[PDB]
Formats: structure tokens, sequence, C-alpha cells
């Protein structure tokens, strides 16, 4: 990403603490795909 | 955010630093005593209108007061009180010195209650004795009065270990006080007992006490700072009544004087300005079992918290309060709504945001508690103060992809309209008048009385009607009689006699004026009498005298004018009789009226004399009245009619009555009639569908205006209903200027948004789908005020410029060329996008700029395509759909952009069109269509270096000329018909201006015309008929068309300025001077042969078999001859009577006349001065006698030929203003100007010309006629010698 300031702030992008541990259970998808045929919507 | 109608702002601020205390030494209550001047205990506030002293505020002391008013005894104005104050203080400062000396008692801590009461009990003349020996402390303050015990309880009373006492007053009144809407609020701080203090040293023993006692009313108390130590406030049951309609108790005031102190402060906050305490707001603790959720005490509990967070308002608050705004801003409070931020107050404690800019809680030790998840998503910023704007400001918008149906559109602008209302009009036509004049010549062909236009069969109708008067109620002019008649004077007073070589009309000669009309506006007779008689009209020589003749005059006789009656023989003879009075409303009647009129002026006039009559009605009969029994007995005549207002009258003048002649009607006289018909019919067109003058809008005319009004508005959330309404509105009116305003009315701050509508709203109106939202954050972010305006439909009060009118003249084309249901491909559209106002609703477009766009995508009901990209680039042409291609205005500026020749630019322009599917390409392009001239201050020509500037602008642009550009087109379509678009003389396009409310003038309409004689619209049609030009169309010249692709049974006609020029059906019946058509039956081809007389532009139409469409050619341009005009002098002058001559060489074509520049202004020069004639050899011969004030005035030859005059020839005679006057001849002498001159003989001065002691020198002699300008200068006769003038 990137670097920036701010007075006051909620999290810290470029600070310490934050966790970055990809794993099998946990995945990552948004919506690939959704059911829309015509003969299920009428 | 919004609460419950209070607007707030979008930033939080507040303060930083605090400020350390100073106790308060017996030093500071002796020079508090003194009352020195500047250094007070109080502070006047005056009333915001009348600037009146009305109240007081108490610092300490003085802030003990607590009695009834009536016990101090207190006068009643500012002055009497400050010196009844000053002396009772000052003896109180002696009695306190008296017992603690001021030399070992100067720094110790005095005791705030002791010097309040004290101070009190002397002005209410009661005993303090008791009081002195506690004033200064020895334990602490509270300590001391809690062990006192019951002998001063008037003034303190312990509840064991916590102290009650009275509050004070902190304001006081004076006797002017009245409730008034502009005096200051004191929030019930005047009163007797508002409220009572509890003081103690901790907050628990104060919790502890106030279990056991009464607490309804509610309990309030400061966290940060308290004055005296920590205490509670209760309040009592009095209330404040200056705020109408309004009642407020105690408790609600203080609040409200605490939050308002807080918001003010936040307001004007800096990071290094310390102030006296971080937070300011009051907080309610014990009490509240008994607040309703409607009630003003809770609302006012949630501004507090909001005020302690950091809140601003988004109005301005005032530097000192009044009560209207303390009233309106109650009345905000109580309105509907809800609270939309996330803080809630709490009895417990007070709630710090996680995001709060506030640093309250690490100044203090208890009694704030920050929340971690409560968070706010707001910049920290202060607001920037701006002062209210006296008018109301424009606002353009932006739209977003929000969508929303029609019709609820509609509805919502029907809730938040104004509507019906009735405005201002204005003015539709202002400015200055022209005239348009023919004059008899003999180089035309006859027309007989019948081939003359007449006057449209409806011209009586009740709309035609109206509308005349709609344009006569709506042009701003002086006295148009006046107007007029000057006009017809300087016509006349220039008109030569053939065989004689002077004018017909001369100076000192008898006059009657004939229908001569007192008026109401107090002169009693025709103004232009007055200036005619001292001289003051240039060019209109003085008469001998004048007789007025009327039924309404005034200095007359009243007399029946269409009948014999004894009156002399007059050598002018001026008629303004109307023929509406003696003719019974019909038409016959009012024409033989016209008939005696013109038989009775004739009978009136001596032989040899000249008269001027007014036609209301021209009609057919008349001119054949007029052709049978009147022009075969005059010299000359004209035709002239000055344009005021809408009307069909016209000014018939007669030359050289009572003589033989063999005059006819000539073809110029069609031609000047045919165009004087058809601007009226177009003109009244327009102007019948405006609206009446003095109307009442109800939102259904096509022309008129809108307007919206938004009570309390809440744009940071904005429910869809006003996002709707403002939506609603802009569709409406799009395109258009649109304004708004912020103000306060009636307890409320109200938003109104106001514009204009017009048949090109409505168009682009139905071309829409759905209703494009905007993005309301310009709004949002407004935090002042702004002042509203009244309505008015005309709002433009100068006219339109020039430029605005040659754009309207090119989008006139664009609308017109459209037909329905055509693909139009737009070349370099700007941002807004006005074409999808002129196409049809139904129609296409493709828009192609560099520059992105600002109009939105989806709403839209047929295709309306935007692209991004360069027009000239190829690649792209190739899958682009469109028939009629559109450029205007965008060639001459990319082509100076790319720093190329015009030729090329069109080069490439038309190289990419080639592969389009176009069928006819309307481009507006850099060529003359007649002589190079320029026009001085709006366009340049340089012709070495072909370069077009325009110094309006500062720019510049290349020009190239039509054979190139015709050349090239040729080349690419090679049966292609190129017509060069006429629209001068034309007043269609101004159906795109008057109907948009916007207000035109007559100059600049002349100045538009002369900038589109050299920037034409050429339209190329791809699929035409080839025709050809052979000779030089110059007139006078032989010029030849050869057509092709025709039969020998064609016929073909040309029309000029919508007046049929010639045809071939009747060839001798043309209206040119010579006309000649051959048919080649091998080569199948059409010759035609022609002799021109007036430079234009020229229209063919070709009429084949018995088709009644005809078939449109091309057009072609007549040029004018050349326009090179010189001067010869001879070597021996000549300073007589007789005078010098000069030979000049000028094309014959040409009329010269001879003006003079005074002030910015041109003044015509004498006849008696300067007299034009031909020689033998028809060489022109100017004689002029030659003056002296000629070596101070330059004197200007131009061509008065056409309706503009000078645009042709204007030739500054130097070898005039460089004479040597001889030392050895009688001279002529004559004041150049209206200013004093001195006349100087040898450095010897002689005399001041125009001095008012001026006495004529007995040898100088007078000239019987004068040869100035002015013909009330007269002139003088000087001996000989050499002679300067000085304009003193």
């Amino acid at each position: 990403m990137g670097n920036a300031s701010s007075i006051v702030q909620t999290i810290n992008v470029t600070g310490d603490g934050n966790v970055f541990k990809p794993s099998a259970e946990t995945s990552s998808t948004a919506v690939p795909s959704l059911s829309l045929s015509p003969g299920m919507l009428n | 955010a919004n609460v419950w109608g209070v607007r707030l702002a979008d930033s939080l601020s507040s303060p930083t630093i605090e400020t350390r205390t100073r106790q308060y030494t017996l030093h500071d209550l002796c020079s508090d005593l003194d009352a020195n001047p500047g250094r007070e205990p109080w502070k006047p506030l005056r009333n915001q209108r009348t600037n009146n002293i009305v109240a007081v505020q108490l610092f300490r002391p003085l802030q003990g007061l607590v009695l009834d008013t009536q016990l101090y005894g207190f006068p009643g104005a500012f002055d009497d009180w400050e010196r009844f104050m000053r002396e009772k203080l000052r003896v109180l400062k002696y009695e306190v010195l008296r017992i603690y000396p001021i030399s070992n008692y100067s720094n110790e801590h005095v005791n705030v209650f002791v010097a309040n009461a004290l101070v009190g009990a002397f002005l209410s003349n009661q005993a303090f004795y008791d009081l002195l020996p506690l004033l200064i402390i020895n334990d602490t303050m509270i300590g001391d009065l809690l062990g006192t015990g019951a002998s001063l309880s008037q003034f303190f009373q312990s509840h064991g270990d916590v102290l009650e006492v009275a509050a004070g007053r902190k304001y006081l009144q004076m006797e002017n006080y009245s409730n008034d809407d502009d005096d200051p609020p004191l929030f019930a701080k005047d009163l007797s007992d508002y409220a009572k203090a509890f003081y103690s040293d901790t907050y628990e023993v104060l919790d502890r006490f106030f279990w056991t006692h009464d607490s309804s009313a509610g309990v309030l108390v400061h966290y940060d700072k308290p004055t005296n130590g920590h205490h509670y406030l209760l309040g009592t049951l009095t209330q404040m009544v200056s705020a109408p309609p309004y009642i407020i108790n105690a408790t609600d005031a203080m609040l409200l004087e605490s939050c308002l102190e807080q918001f003010s402060a936040n307001v004007r906050a800096r990071p290094a300005q310390p102030v006296t305490r971080l937070d300011q707001c009051y907080h309610l603790r014990w009490g509240a079992q008994y607040v309703g959720e409607d009630s003003l005490t809770y609302r006012l509990g949630v501004l507090s918290l909001l005020a302690t967070n950091g809140y601003q308002l988004a109005r301005p608050i005032p530097r000192q309060l009044t009560n209207r705004w303390l009233s309106s801003f109650v009345s905000q409070i109580m309105s509907d709504g809800v609270n939309e931020t996330p803080l809630w107050p709490q009895e417990r404690y007070v709630q710090i945001a996680y995001d709060s800019p506030s640093v309250v809680d690490g100044a203090t030790q208890y009694g704030y508690v920050r929340k971690n998840q409560l968070r706010l998503g707001m910049r920290i910023s202060a607001l920037q103060s701006l002062s209210d704007t006296p008018s109301p400001v424009q606002w353009l918008p932006q739209y977003t992809i929000d969508q929303a149906a029609m019709d609820e559109g509609d509805l919502m602008v029907s809730r938040l309209t104004q509507l019906p209302l009735r405005p201002d009009y204005g003015n539709i036509w202002v400015g200055d008048a022209l005239s348009y004049y023919v004059d008899y010549n003999r180089s035309h062909r006859v027309v007989l009385s019948s081939e003359l236009p007449q006057l449209p069969d409806t011209y009586f109708d009740g709309d035609e009607q109206y509308g005349r008067s709609l344009f006569s109620l709506a042009r701003k002019i002086g006295d148009r009689s006046l107007v007029k008649d000057t006009a017809v004077l300087k016509h006349a007073y220039q008109a030569i006699d053939p065989n004689t070589g002077k004018e017909y009309l001369r100076s000192r000669q008898s006059v009657a004026y004939f229908g001569a009309s007192a008026g109401h506006s107090g002169a009693d007779q025709p103004l232009v009498i007055e200036p005619w008689i001292q001289g003051k009209i240039s060019g209109v020589p003085p008469p001998s005298s004048v007789r007025q003749f009327g039924y309404d005059v005034a200095r007359g006789a009243i007399v029946d004018l269409a009948r014999p009656f004894p009156s002399g023989d007059y050598q002018f003879v001026y008629s303004d009789v109307d023929q509406v009075v003696d003719g019974h409303d019909d038409l016959s009647i009012s024409s033989g009226l016209v008939e005696s009129l013109l038989s009775s002026c004739m009978h009136a006039t001596a032989p040899g004399g000249s008269f001027v009559v007014k036609i209301n009605f021209p009609t057919r009969p008349v001119w054949h009245y007029i052709e049978q029994k009147i022009l075969p007995n005059i010299t000359s005549y004209m035709l002239i009619k000055p344009f005021v207002t809408n009307n069909v009258e016209l000014f018939f003048v007669a030359f050289g009555v009572h003589q033989h002649s063999s005059l006819t009607w000539t073809s110029g006289v069609y031609f000047f009639l045919v165009d004087h018909f058809y601007r009226y019919e177009t003109l009244s067109t327009i102007s019948r569908q405006l609206p009446s003058f003095g109307y009442v809008d109800d939102g259904s005319s096509v022309t008129g205006i809108e307007t919206i009004s938004i009570e309390n508005p809440g744009f940071s959330n904005m429910t869809q209903a006003a996002r709707i309404g403002i939506s609603g509105l802009c569709a409406n009116v799009g395109n258009a200027r649109k304004s708004i305003a912020i103000y306060e009315s009636h307890g409320a701050r109200v938003l109104t948004i106001t514009s204009r509508r017009s048949p090109a709203s409505a168009r682009r109106k139905s071309r829409l789908r759905y209703l494009p939202l905007i993005d309301p954050r310009s709004l949002e972010v407004q935090a002042r005020t702004i002042l509203p305006a009244d309505p008015v439909l005309f709002e433009n009060v100068s006219g339109a410029s020039p430029h605005v009118c040659l754009t309207m003249m090119y989008n006139f084309e664009v609308s017109s060329a459209v037909y329905d249901g055509d693909v139009v491909l737009d070349l370099g559209t700007g941002p807004e996008a006005k074409i999808l106002e002129l196409i049809p609703a139904t129609s296409p477009v493709t828009c192609v700029d560099i520059r992105p766009t600002a109009q939105p995508s989806g709403c839209w009901n047929v295709r309306t395509t935007f692209l991004e990209l360069d027009y000239l680039s190829d690649g792209w042409i190739t899958g682009v759909r469109g028939d009629i291609v559109t450029c205007m205005l965008s060639l001459g500026a990319a082509a100076a952009g790319k720093s190329m020749t015009f030729d090329a630019a069109f080069q490439q322009l038309i190289k990419v069109l080639s592969k389009s599917t176009a069928n006819v390409v309307l481009v507006q392009v850099n060529c003359p269509t007649d002589v190079v001239r320029s026009i001085k201050g709006y366009l340049e020509i340089d012709s070495t270096n072909k370069r077009y500037r325009f110094p309006k602008f500062g720019r510049d642009e290349p020009y190239s000329d039509m054979d190139a550009l015709e050349k090239i087109c040729r080349t690419a379509w090679p049966n292609c018909s190129i017509t060069w678009v006429p629209l001068s003389y034309d007043l269609r396009w101004t159906r795109l201006a008057l109907l948009e409310s916007t207000t035109l003038s007559s100059a600049s309409i002349r100045i538009a015309e002369l900038m589109y004689k050299y920037m034409p619209i050429m339209r190329i049609d791809i699929h035409g008929l080839p025709m050809e030009k052979r000779g030089n169309f110059i007139v006078g010249q032989n010029c030849s068309l050869v057509i092709p692709g025709f039969n020998a049974q064609d016929v073909f006609n040309c029309y000029f300025n919508s007046a049929l020029a010639f045809s071939t059906e009747d060839v001798n019946a043309a209206m040119i001077p010579q006309v000649s058509a051959q048919f080649d039956a091998t080569k199948g081809e059409w010759t035609l042969d022609m002799v021109f007389s007036d430079a234009g532009i020229y229209t063919m139409q070709a009429l084949v078999g018995s088709n009644a469409n005809p078939v449109s050619l091309g057009s072609f341009v007549v040029d004018s001859p050349d326009v090179d005009i010189t001067d010869a002098w001879p070597a021996q002058l000549d300073f007589t009577i007789a005078g010098t001559d000069v030979d000049i060489t000028v094309n014959p074509y040409y009329r010269l006349m001879t003006f003079v520049r005074i002030d910015g202004q041109w003044q015509i020069a004498n006849p008696d001065k300067f007299q034009f004639f031909s020689s033998a050899s028809g060489t022109l011969v100017m004689n002029v006698k030659l003056d002296i004030a000629d070596k101070y005035l330059l004197y200007y030859i131009r061509d008065v030929q056409s309706r503009d005059v000078g645009f042709y020839i204007q030739h500054p005679l130097q070898l005039l203003n460089t004479i040597t006057l001889p030392t050895n001849e009688d001279l002529f002498l004559s004041a150049p100007d209206m200013r004093e001159w001195a006349v100087k003989e040898s450095g010897n001065t002689i005399c001041i010309l125009n001095s008012q002691g001026f006495v004529l020198p007995q040898d100088w002699d007078v000239l019987t006629d004068t040869i100035s300008w002015s013909p009330s200068i007269p002139t003088y006769i000087v001996p000989p010698g050499d002679y300067t003038l000085t304009p003193l």
C-alpha cells in the first residue's frame, strides 16, 4: 500500500501488531458467480 | 449532520491551552474601587439598530446586588449611573482603607464573598461593620464563613459544612430597555433571585446534601474550572419573556447562554491562544427524573454535549446577540427531526468521543470520561468566517449517477415551488435606432404599381395587435417623434439636385409643420423644432420661420388639414398627420385620406418646393395613385423608415414639385418594400409568443421564471424529497443561469433557488427518460448568509454582445438544418453539450471532443454518445454512424493550436470525412465573402500573412480564400453542391434570443452581421448537382454559369434576400441589368450570361417538367468593385470665395460625403464648404473653401451609398491639415469648436472666440453664410497677417 499520517487514527498500515498469516481454513472469495438461469427466475 | 432542525458543519474545533489565574489582593480591590477610565468593573451594551446604551454588564466586584431595584435608588441614564457609582465607590474605598492601610497590607489575599457582600450592603444602606474583619482570609475562603454563625445570616447561610449564597446579577437594565427586537438578551440574569449557589470543598458532600434536599428544578455544575471553587447551582421559577413567542425559565436560559458561549469559543479557536476555560457548558446532574423527551431541557442538554465535543453551527453567530437571533435559534431547536449524532446526554458524567479534538479530560481531574468505541468521522479544522453577500450568487450543478422517476420530480417541484407571483419584466430591446432608405435612380428597371407588395390581410387581428403592443411597451427609447424627425430631416437635407448641382433644400427657407402636437411632456410643441431653430443639428441649417397646424396643437392654429383653408405658400412642408382619426376604421377611407393629404400638401407648396408625408398603411391603391397623379409632376423622390418600433409606417419625400418629368417606380423600391414587410412578419411571429407585460406567472407559459424554497435545509443527509425537488428544478431549466440564496425569515433558515425556463429547456427535457440527481457537496459546504433579490424576467440590462449574436446565428442554422430522426455527428462539442437543445428530441447524437464531458450518460432516451479523442486524427471515422456533420467555431482554433495553415487543416478534415457515411457537411469557415476590410475594435485582417486577429479576446487565427476550399471539395467529391449559407439581412435567429429572456440591441446586431460577412457557414451536399462559374463575379462585369444535366423545357430562377431576382420563364421581366440564357443540345447544357448590380449572395433553383417541388442548386457570391481612392492638389492654392478644386479618383459606383470627428461623434460638414461635381472627361472634382480653422480639424471622405457608412472607404485628407497660410491675403476664420479659443497675431493676442465678453474688432467683417460644421458658429473675414489659435 503506502505511508501516510493523521493526528488521530484507528489503524496503522505501516505500524506494529498487524497480522498476515494465510491459512487453508480461511481462504479468500468475494462473489465469483451467481445462479440467474431463465428457468429458475420467472 | 442535523439535529432537530439545527444544521451543523462537517469539521470539529476546540480550544487547546488554558490561562493561569492570579489571586485577588487588597491593592487590586482598591484599584477596582478607584474605577479609573478604561478599567471600570462594568461594560455597556448597545442596541444594534439605534446604537444607544440599553444595559450594562457587571464584573467583579458588583456581583452581589440581589435586592429589589428601588432599594438602591439608581439613576436612569448611563452617565448619571456612572457618576453616582463612582462617587459611592470612592467613599467605600476610603472606608475600607481606614481599616487596612496600604503600606503594610498591599499584598494580601481578600475574600471574594466578603467583598461582594460589603459592596452590596454599602449600596443598599444596611450595616456592614460585621463584614470588614473578614475581608482578609486567614485559613480558607469558605472555612472562615462556615463558622461565623447566624450573625451574618442576611448575606451567608451555612447548612453545616455547605455554604448557601444567593447568586447575584451579571446584567443591569437601564431605562431605555423595552424588550425590542434588537436589544441584547439578558437570559433572566437581571432578576432579583434567578438561582441559588451551594459551595463546598468536595463533590461527595454536595451530593449527600442534595439527597435530602429538593432538586426538581434542576442542578447545574461546571467541572472544568469553577469560579470560586466547587459549587452547585439551583434554578428558581423566574422566567425570561423578552424572546417571543417563547417563555423560558432560569435553568434553560443558563444552559442556553453557556451553550452559545461554548459554540462561539469553538469557532474562533487557535492552537496558541489561551482561553479562560476549555469547557463553558453546564451539566445537569440531579433533577433529570422530570425531563420530557420533547421538552426544551433535553434538547438543550444534547446541544450542550455536542458543543462540548467540538461541533460548530453552520449559520454565522453575530458578535453581539440580539433577541430576534435568539428567537430564531429557539424556533429551530423545537422543530421536527431526530438527533442524528451518536451522543446522548447521561446524568452520571460527560462523554468525550475517541475522535474528539477536546483535551478537557487531561486538564481536569474528575467529570469527563472518554469512550474508545465511540467514534466520529470528521476532519479537524475551524471554520473560515465570511461576510454576507448582498445579492444571490450563481451555482453550477454537477450530476451523480443516481436516478429517479420524472413524475416524482415534478411532484416535489410542485411542493417546493413559490409560484404564482408577479415579477418585473424589463426591456426586450434597448439602445439607439437605425434607418433604412431608398431613392430614385435611373440605372434600375421600371416597375409598375401592381408588382409592388401590399400589407398583410391579417394586419388588424387581435393577436397581431397584442404583439405590436407588447413590442412597443417593452422598448426603451426617448421621445420617438424627435428621433424620427431628426432622421428624416438629416436624410432630406443632403439630396443633390441633378442639373444644378446643389442641394434641393437650403438654409433660410419657409417651413410648415402639419400635424404638430402639444403633447403631455410640457413642451407644448414638437421637440425637434427648438434645436432646428438654434442650429444645434449638424447638417440641418435653421429655417426662416416655422408655423404649426393641427387639431391637437398649442402654439398654432386648429384646423382640419384635409380641406381648403387660408394659408400662404411654403417652400418646405413636413406632414405628420395620422390617418386614424378621420378614417372611420375602414381601410379604403384611410387610403382616400392619404390621397387628399397628398393633394393638400401639393397645393400648399410653392413651385420648386419640397414635402414629406407619412403613410401608416402602405397599400397598392396608394402606390397607383402616387404613380399616376404625382410622379409626373415632381423632380425626385425617396422613401425612409426609421426603425423605432414594430410598424409598417413609412415616409415619402418629394423634391422639386410643380415640374414635369418621367419618373417611375424602380426595382430598388421593390427590394426595399419586400424586405420592409418580411422584417415585420418575422418580428411579429417572434413577439406574439411572449408573456403579457405585467403578468402573473403560474408555470403554464413556455417562457417564464422558476423558483423553489426549502425551510431548514438538511444538506448533510438530504432526504430524497429535497434532492429530487432540486433535480426537478434543474431539469426544467437546464443550461440556464441559476442563483441561490440563504437567509432567515420568520424564525427559520431558508434556501431559495431561482432560474428561467424556455422552449430550449422544454426540448432538452423531452429527451430524458429518467431524472439525474445532483451532487449536494457545494451546498453543504456553504456556511454563510446570502440576501435574496427581486425576480425579473429580463435580467440583462445592456444588450447582447455581437459575439453572442454570431453564436446564436450559428446555433439557429444548426437547428434548422437537422430534420427529424436524423443521426448527427457533432465535432468539437463543449463540456456543456449545447447541441442537445438544438437537434430534435428523436435524433441520436455523437459528440466528439478532446476534453472530458460533464453531462450524465444513463438518463437519456435515444442514443447520446460522447467520445474523448481529437477529430482530426486518423483511425476512428470507420465505426461511427452519422448522416449530417456539424463543425462550428472549432476549426480555426484547432488549426492555430497545431500551428498549420487553414488550407492544410481543411484538407485534413476533408480527408477524414471522406471515409465517413455523411450526406451533408456544415462547417464554419475562415474565409472572406467580400472585399477585405477591417472592423476596428472587433476584427483585424492581415493580408500579407493571412491572419484574423480578434482583439476583444486577444486571439489569433489563420484564413484562406474561396477558390482553394472549392477546389479541395471538388477534388474530394466530384459531384457535390457547395452553398454559402446566407444569414445576413435575416432576423429569424432572434427567436433564439428574445425567447430566452435575453435583451438585444440593434448596433450589436449590425456588428454581428459585419463579422459574419467574413466567417460564413459552408454547406456541402455530397450528392448534388454540379455547375460551373466562368466570368468575374464583380458588380457591373460579365459573369457566366454553365449548368449541365437538364432538358430544353426546364426553368431557372434566382433569389436575392427572399425576393425573386430573375427567372428564365420571362427573361425581360427580370430585376437584373442584363440576363440571357442559351441551351446546347449536343453538350446538353444551359449557359447563363448575367451582369449584376448589387453585391451579396445569390441562390439558384431549378424547375423540372411539371413538378411542384423545386430542386435546389447551390449559391454564388457577387463582389463589390475596388475601393482604391486618391486625391490630387494644384500647385497654386486659392483662398477666395471660389476656393480650390482638387481632382479625386474613385470608382463611379460610390457616393462620397465629408465628415468630421468631434468628441468621438461623427458630424457632417457644411454643404457650403465642400461641393462635388464632374469635369468634361468625367473626372470627379471637389471644390473647397480653405479656412484657418482647418489647421486644427481633420476632414474625412466616406461612402454613404449603402445602409452602412464608411465600411468601404474612409479617407483622411492630410493635405488640408497641412496648408500654408499666405501672409498677404484676406482669410476666413471660424471657431473650430465650442471651447474658448485665443486668436494671436505675431504673438500679440487679439481676442478670445466664444468668450462671453467678446466684442468684434472694427476692421473684421462677417460672412452671410458660415462654412463651419456647426451652423451656430459664425464666420469672419480677417485682414492680411499670420494667425494662430490656441485652445484656452
